[PDB]
Formats: structure tokens, C-alpha cells, sequence
């Protein structure tokens, strides 16, 4: 009777149907049984990575015993769940724990096999000492107490295989992880258990996506655990949407309810600097209050348009009663008039009346796997499509020219959002090289802005420091048992948290030609492993490789120089190698505008503008010279001409805030 | 992880109750230790869902300050101008 | 059947196939790996695709082949990455 204090009853719990269904895994259950019912040393231990299903098999065996599908050698037997935790609770006196464990052991032995002790997490049995988990070695080798355990695959070799005197008494049962085709079946069986918990309904076209999708994105965790969670969270989110107002009607309202308070408290400031701040927040407040009511009206357009059709469905039901009564009265004329007329016509009408949010679908799964792990996998929800359609106009605001590159960098993004690219390869990995000062670094910074709205959220590594072959370990971590090892890589451990950034290998031709060979398998597979032995997936980034090879050759004095610097096995991995071209005098008059815009923006910190005249605005370009240093010298000329005397004046009085000074071309130089 | 040791016995007594969702256990830990202590014990990490929290920008820090610009203004017997908030959030 | 994923290179598909039946028939030597041979040739021919096709013919899941890339093991001290660490060092329980 000591077991009533230190153990619960798995089989009794399964009798009232308080466990979950168990599907598949016939070989494993049959092996567990046929090992559990032998003469001596009859005690299995399940094993395998955490998440694959190892307690579900014991629970399935319990349900199977309650059913009666096991042979006579096992029919009518109770499985007890031992608990080493609740036995060492109060045992401060020198024999309490030994006494308790002895009582439990003798009470199990006293039965005739009516009891099967099932320890979960049995790797905890090595402790309890202070001669503990050692008084069970006698009874184990004789098969008296049946033991059933479950420990993850890599604490076994850490807590048990140390004690081979013990792991001899145990029979191993390897539990391999399932595949998608059987995870589909497991989900199809489990659906109803969550359908009742969350008062919603779940589509099978969604149970398929919750497994096909969660196998190529969330690669850190194992099968089953990583496909049930999407379903559960999606159902919970849909229930939240059902109860209160839906999302995207909630975020806008919340943020407006804050902008209001902000502008209210900003209205009572006694300054002129805040006067332009109150005059900008007051515009976004209106811009957002517009969309709130627009989306609010769009909500009723669907809430009541479908709602009017509810009477017609009931009307369709009324038509079915009408056909019933037509056939009651012998009204053949109405029988078909309802069967082929009214009822089917109202049915086509009602099919047309269907607006679209009352059951999870193959898109809420994508929404959850996008909120988690950050990788965008959706359907281009009507706002992203318009923006993606004009990108070479959105990148053109920072880069000027280079349509050769902007028509290819922005190409591997569209055909990746449209669900067409290869599923296991980087979204794009191409190296573009050309003369200096053209913008080959500015493009990979203008692009990263277009996605995350932050030019610094990308992983940038400078490949001019890797001048020695031994400096590779900086980005791949150091092998175990060395100085810096519990720090991992630096390239690797930076992508394992946000697998969406755009990595940028800057100035690649300077690195010693073995960093190339390390890079060789990053392309074409998107995988590498740091010291700890963790594979990291690069199948979503955009690998970009700057360079300065050739340096002046037209096309065959550089394309014959990169061939003699890289190997074919490496050049073959990349996508098309882009060639940048120099700057014509025409396409510099716009860089002038961009530079002056940036300068004025930086001078907005003092409420200080400045006017510019087209003569000087084109004289700057006319002194944009020497198509051998690109568009860099213009950046020095601007601050030699304008900013120099502007700063010499700004600290000598005669210029203050709110002012404005126009530049005008003196016969040779610029005079304010 | 290492609640009470001596040979692992404690700190995983809640590992069974976590799975059935008995307790809810919201917690917050830094980022360069979740892979130094927990990730090493992937049997337990499996029961945790991660909610990555990125750093905000200046435009949102300005709002956070504009909302928090009362507790300090009270604790110290002074007043604070919004220009100070903007200049601080920039510098 | 290997001809469904790899094309040509019958000279290699034969010598790969004749290394599995020679172990099923209980004939090959019992003290040597069940077959250990090296591919080499020009790039982009299949020398990596054939290993994947073979590793799927036997398990029906391409991810079930232990795979290590020899492009990182550039120095002696990295050998300990595939053998563990000597007794009493930093990473020893791994
Ligand atoms: N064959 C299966 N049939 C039904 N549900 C399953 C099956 N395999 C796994 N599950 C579910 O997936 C989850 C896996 O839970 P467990 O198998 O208990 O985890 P585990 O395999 O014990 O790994 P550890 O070591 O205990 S963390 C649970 O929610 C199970 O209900
Ligand atoms: N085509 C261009 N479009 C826009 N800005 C440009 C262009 N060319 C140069 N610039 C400006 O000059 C700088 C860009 O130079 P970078 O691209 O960083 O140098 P680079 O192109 O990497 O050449 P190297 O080989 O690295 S010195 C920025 O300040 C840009 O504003
Ligand atoms: N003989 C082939 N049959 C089918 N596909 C092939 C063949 N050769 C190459 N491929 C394709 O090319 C890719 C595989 O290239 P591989 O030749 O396996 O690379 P590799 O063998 O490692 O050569 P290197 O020198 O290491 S780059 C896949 O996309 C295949 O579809």
C-alpha cells in the first residue's frame, strides 16, 4: 500500500480516457512488448532525440492493455508510475530513503506480476544517495520488477553508460523520428482533441500545411513537437480573433489611442522647436484615423453582407421543407421545381454569397511560422505585391545607374516571394565587381534597407582581415577542448537567431585562399557547422560578394582575371557574376542632388536650411572629374567648398537657427 | 538548471508538469546564455517557446521617453523639456 | 533504379551496386568497411549526387546520411572535432 503514496496509476488514468490517442508505431510497441514479456532481464528502455515520441508509446501500451490487444502473458495487468522525486522529500534521517525504497520494492515483488513499474526520466535514478539506485541491481537481473524507461539520447551516454555495471541490465529500443507522410496521419488523428478545447474547426488542407511547411523552416527541433505547436497556436489565435475585435483593427486602434495622448501632452510646450514636432505628429494622427474608419467600414461590409445571406440559407431550408411538402401533396410539378429550380438556384446564389474567418486554414499556419522564426512565408498580402512590383524605382533613390545589377538583385527576391525558387539553396548568392567608387558596397546597403528598414540589421564581415589561413576559426568557432570554445563561431552564431539577414562578404579578393574553400559549401547547400556540432541553415539569406578585381579591363581583361584567381569549382557555384560599369558625366548631376539632400537633412538638426542655384549645382558635377576614382572625390569637394566656409561662418555669428543661405557661383569658386 | 545537485536530480522535477501545461511559467532571460546553459540540455529546452525581442529605433524610444517623462520629473523636483528627450534619444 | 537520379557514369553505378550485393550474399570480408572508395573528376558531374542517391536507396530519407565537410578541417587541432576531447578538458561530456 506504500505505492499509493509514491506513485500514480497510468493504467487507471487511461481507463477513464484521460490520455491522448496514440497512432502508428506498431514495430516499436511490438518490440517493447516482446522484450517486456521474457524470462529474465525483461525491462526495456526507450531512447532517441527529445520530441520524437517516447512517452506516447508507453501511454499507447497502456491504452492497448486496457483494450485487451496484448497476449495472455500481459492481459489484465496494471502499469504503475514510479516517482523518485516524491520519495526523497523528507529523508534527512540516516535510513529513511532506504526504508521507503525497500518497502516499495518489496510491495512490487510481493505481487505476481500484476504491476509494471514505469519510470520516466530514469537517468535520474543514478542519484538519491547523499548506495542508492544500487539496491535495485539484485532485483533487476532476475526480472522480478518490470521496468520501463525513457531518456533522451544524449543524456544516456552521460549518466548511465558511465556505469556499465548497470546498463547491462537494460534493453535498448531506438525510436527514430517519423517523416512528413506519417506526421500527416498523426495530425489527422489528433485534430479532434484540439477542436473540442478551442471552440473552432480545423481544415485538413491546414493539417497538411502545418507539417509540409514546418519541416523546411524550423530546423532546430524534431518531428511531431514542431508540427503540433503550429496547429495549437493557430487555433488559439483564431479563438482570440473570434472573441474580441480582430487584429489589424486592434493594433491601429491601440496606437491611435497613444498618438492622441502624445499630441495632447505635446500641445502644452512653450517652445518653437516643439512647434514643428506637434505639426508632424498631427498629420500621422489623421493618416491613421483615416485607415481605422476605412478598415472599420470594410469590416461591416463583410460582417453584414454575408449576414443577409443567413436568411436565404434558412430560406434554402424553407425551400427544402417546401419540396418535402410538394412531395407530400403529390406535387410532382413542385418536386423538380424545387430539386432542379429553387433549392439549387438559391444554392448557387449562396455559393456566390460566400464572402471569404471561422476555422484555421493553410494561411494561419504560415502566419504563425512567420511570426516565429521571422522568415516571411505568406501570399503577398495585397500590400507587399505593389511594393515588390516597383523595386528598381525604390532602390533607384539611393543608387544611380547599375540597372545591370538592380535588375538581378531585385529579381531573386520576386521569384523567391512568389514561391518559385529552389527550396534548399540561398535565395541568391552572386558576386559583382568593377572599378572603385561605383557603388558596389552602396547597393548591398541600399538593399538591406529595403527589407528591414535598418541598414545595420545585416551581418557584415570584413574579409580583408583574413590574411592567414589560420584565421578561419574566427567565423567557425574553435574545436572543443581549446581556449575559446564556449563561444561558437561569429558568422555562424549570428545567423542562428535571425535566419533572414543579408550577409555581405566585403572585399573578398584580399582573404587568403582557404576562406574560399570554407565558403565553398555555404553556397549550393546553405549549411556549415561550428565547433559544437550545430548545422546552421543558410537557405534564406542573400550572400553578396564585393570585389575589385581587374580594375579597368573592359570585359575580357577582368573576366580572364577572375578565372585566374578563383577556381572553377568555386566560380561554378555562384549565380551570374555581375560587372559594374563606370560613371558617365550625365549620371553624376543626380548624385549631386542626392549629396546635397543628405547635407540638408543633416543640417535640419539646427532648423537650418540652405538654397542652391542650378549653376553651382551643375558646376559641382562639372568638377566631378577623373573617371578613375568614381563618385568619391565629389564627397570631398562638397565639404571643401560649401561646408568649409559654412562652418567657418556658423561659429562666427552672422548665421543662426531658422536661417537660410543660398550658394551662388562666383566666377571660379562658390561664395555664400 | 542547477537548483540542487550533489548526478542530476533536481531542476527537472518540473519537466513532467511542463508538458501537460499544468503551470504556465513565463520567463525572461538574456540571449547569450540561453545557448550557454539551457540549449545544452535540449530535453528541457523543447518545452519552451521563444519570443525574440528586437531593439527599438529612435522613433519608438522617443515615444517611450515621452510616456516615461513623468516619474523622473516627479521624483526629482524639476521639469523636463521635450527637446531634451529628442536630443537624448539621438545622442 | 539509381539511373532515376544519376545519368551516365555506369562505370561507377556498377561498382557501387556490386558493393552491396557482395555483402548481402554473405561473401565480402567481415573485417573491413562494407565499401570505401573515392570519386574524382571534373566539376558538376554527379560525384556528390550519386552519394545522395545511394544514401536514399537504403533508407528512403536523404537526411539520414552522416555528413561531414572536409573543407573546414584545415589544421591538426581541428581533428579533435570528430573524435572528441582528451580526458579532463573543456568539452568532454560531448
Ligand atoms: N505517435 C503519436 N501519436 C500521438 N501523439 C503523439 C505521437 N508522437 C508524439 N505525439 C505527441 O507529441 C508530443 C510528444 O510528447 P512526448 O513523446 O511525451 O515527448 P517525448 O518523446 O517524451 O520527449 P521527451 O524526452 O519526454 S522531452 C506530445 O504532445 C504527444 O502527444
Ligand atoms: N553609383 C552610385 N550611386 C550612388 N552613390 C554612389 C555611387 N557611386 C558612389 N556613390 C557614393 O560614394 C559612396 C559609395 O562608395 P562605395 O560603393 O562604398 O565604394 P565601393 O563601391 O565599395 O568601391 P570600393 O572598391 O569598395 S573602394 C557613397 O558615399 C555613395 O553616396
Ligand atoms: N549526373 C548528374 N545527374 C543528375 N543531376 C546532376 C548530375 N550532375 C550534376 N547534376 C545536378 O547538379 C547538382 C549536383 O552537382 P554535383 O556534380 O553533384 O556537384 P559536385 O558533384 O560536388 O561537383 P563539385 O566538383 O564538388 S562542385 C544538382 O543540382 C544536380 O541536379
Amino acid at each position: 500500500q506504500a505505492l499509493q503514496k509514491y506513485s500514480t496509476d497510468l493504467t487507471a488514468r487511461a481507463r477513464e480516457g484521460k490520455l491522448d490517442p496514440v497512432i502508428g508505431r506498431d514495430n516499436e510497441i511490438r518490440r517493447v512488448v516482446q522484450v517486456l514479456s521474457r524470462r529474465t532481464k525483461n525491462n526495456p528502455v526507450l531512447i532517441g532525440e527529445p520530441g520524437v515520441g517516447k512517452t506516447a508509446i508507453v501511454e499507447g501500451l497502456a491504452q492497448r492493455i486496457v483494450a485487451g490487444d496484448v497476449p495472455e502473458s500481459l492481459r489484465d495487468k496494471t502499469i504503475v508510475a514510479l516517482d523518485l522525486g516524491s520519495m526523497v522529500a523528507g529523508s534527512k534521517y540516516r535510513g529513511e530513503f532506504e526504508e521507503r525504497l525497500k518497502a516499495v520494492l518489496d510491495d512490487i515483488k510481493n505481487s505476481a506480476g500484476q504491476i509494471i513499474t514505469f519510470i520516466d526520466e530514469l537517468h535520474t535514478i543514478v542519484g538519491a544517495g547523499a548506495d542508492a539506485g544500487n539496491m535495485i541491481k539484485p532485483m533487476l537481473a532476475r526480472g522480478e520488477l518490470r521496468l520501463v524507461g525513457a531518456t533522451t539520447l544524449d543524456e544516456y551516454r552521460k549518466h548511465i553508460e558511465k556505469d556499465a555495471a548497470l546498463e547491462r541490465r537494460f534493453q535498448q529500443v531506438y525510436v527514430g523520428e517519423p517523416s512528413v507522410e506519417d506526421t500527416i496521419g498523426i495530425l489527422r488523428g489528433l485534430k479532434d482533441r484540439y477542436e473540442v478545447h478551442h471552440g473552432v474547426r480545423i481544415t485538413d488542407s491546414a493539417l497538411v500545411a502545418a507539417a509540409t511547411l514546418s519541416d523546411r523552416y524550423i530546423t532546430a527541433r524534431f518531428l511531431p513537437d514542431k508540427a503540433i505547436d503550429l496547429v495549437d497556436e493557430a487555433a488559439s489565435r483564431l479563438r482570440m480573433e473570434i472573441d474580441s475585435r480582430p487584429v489589424e483593427i486592434d493594433e491601429v486602434e491601440r496606437l491611435v489611442r497613444r498618438l492622441e495622448i502624445e499630441e495632447m501632452a505635446l500641445s502644452k510646450e512653450e517652445d518653437e522647436a516643439s512647434a514643428e514636432r506637434l505639426a508632424k505628429l498631427r498629420s500621422e494622427l489623421a493618416d491613421q484615423k483615416e485607415k481605422l474608419a476605412e478598415l472599420t467600414t470594410r469590416w461591416q461590409n463583410e460582417k453584414n453582407a454575408i449576414e443577409i445571406v443567413r436568411d436565404l440559407k434558412e430560406q434554402l431550408e424553407a425551400l427544402r421543407g417546401e419540396s418535402e411538402r410538394a412531395e407530400r401533396d403529390g406535387d410532382l410539378a413542385k418536386a423538380a421545381e424545387l430539386r432542379y429550380g429553387r433549392i439549387p438556384e438559391v444554392e448557387k446564389k449562396l455559393d456566390a454569397a460566400l464572402p471569404q474567418k471561422e476555422e484555421v486554414g493553410p494561411d494561419d499556419i504560415a502566419d504563425v511560422v512567420s511570426a516565429w522564426t521571422g522568415i516571411p512565408a505568406g501570399r503577398l498580402l495585397e500590400g507587399e505585391t505593389a511594393k515588390l512590383l516597383r523595386m528598381e524605382d525604390e532602390l533607384g533613390k539611393r543608387v544611380i545607374g547599375q540597372k545591370a545589377a538592380v535588375t538581378a538583385v531585385s529579381d531573386a527576391v520576386r521569384r523567391s516571394r512568389a514561391g518559385v525558387s529552389d527550396p534548399n539553396r540561398p535565395t541568391g548568392a552572386f558576386m559583382f565587381l568593377g572599378p572603385t567608387g561605383v557603388g558596389k558596397t552602396e547597393l548591398a546597403k541600399a538593399l538591406a534597407d529595403f527589407l528591414f528598414d535598418d541598414e545595420r540589421a545585416m551581418v557584415r564581415i570584413d574579409m580583408s582581415e583574413y590574411g592567414e589561413k589560420h584565421t578561419v576559426a574566427r567565423l567557425i568557432g574553435a574545436p572543443p577542448g581549446y581556449v575559446g570554445y564556449e563561444a561558437g563561431g561569429q558568422l555562424t552564431e549570428a545567423v542562428r537567431r535571425r535566419p533572414y539577414t543579408v550577409v555581405l562578404f566585403d572585399e573578398i579578393e584580399k582573404a587568403h585562399p582557404d576562406v574560399f574553400d570554407v565558403l565553398l559549401q555555404v553556397l549550393d547547400e546553405g549549411r556549415l557547422t561550428d565547433g559544437h556540432g550545430r548545422t546552421v541553415d543558410f537557405r534564406n539569406t542573400i550572400l553578396i560578394l564585393t570585389s575589385n578585381l581587374g580594375s579597368g579591363g573592359s570585359a575580357e581583361q577582368v573576366l580572364a582575371a577572375v578565372r585566374a584567381t578563383f577556381k572553377p569549382e568555386f566560380i561554378n557555384r555562384l549565380d551570374d557574376v555581375l560587372i559594374f560599369e563606370g560613371l558617365n558625366p550625365e549620371e553624376l548631376v543626380r548624385i549631386v542632388d542626392i549629396q546635397l539632400a543628405q547635407l540638408g537633412k543633416r543640417l535640419a538638426q539646427r532648423r537650418l536650411q540652405l538654397q542652391v542655384s542650378l549653376p553651382a549645382k551643375r558646376w559641382l558635377a562639372q568638377r566631378g572629374f577623373d573617371p578613375v576614382y568614381g563618385a568619391r572625390p565629389l564627397r570631398r569637394l562638397v565639404q571643401q567648398a560649401i561646408g568649409d566656409q559654412l562652418a567657418k561662418m556658423l561659429l562666427a555669428g552672422q548665421v543662426h537657427d531658422g536661417d537660410t543661405v543660398p550658394v551662388n557661383v562666383s566666377p571660379d569658386a562658390d561664395s555664400l | 538548471v542547477g537548483a540542487g545537485a550533489t548526478a542530476m536530480d533536481a531542476g527537472n522535477m518540473i519537466k513532467p508538469m511542463l508538458a501537460r501545461g499544468e503551470l504556465r511559467l513565463v520567463g525572461a532571460t538574456t540571449l547569450d546564455e540561453y545557448r550557454k546553459h539551457i540549449e545544452k540540455d535540449a530535453a528541457l529546452e523543447r518545452r519552451f517557446q521563444q519570443v525574440y525581442v528586437g531593439e527599438p529605433s529612435v522613433e519608438d524610444t522617443i515615444g517611450i521617453l515621452r510616456g516615461l517623462k513623468d516619474r523622473y520629473e516627479v521624483h526629482h523636483g524639476v521639469r523636463i523639456t521635450d527637446s531634451a528627450l529628442v536630443a537624448a534619444a539621438t545622442l
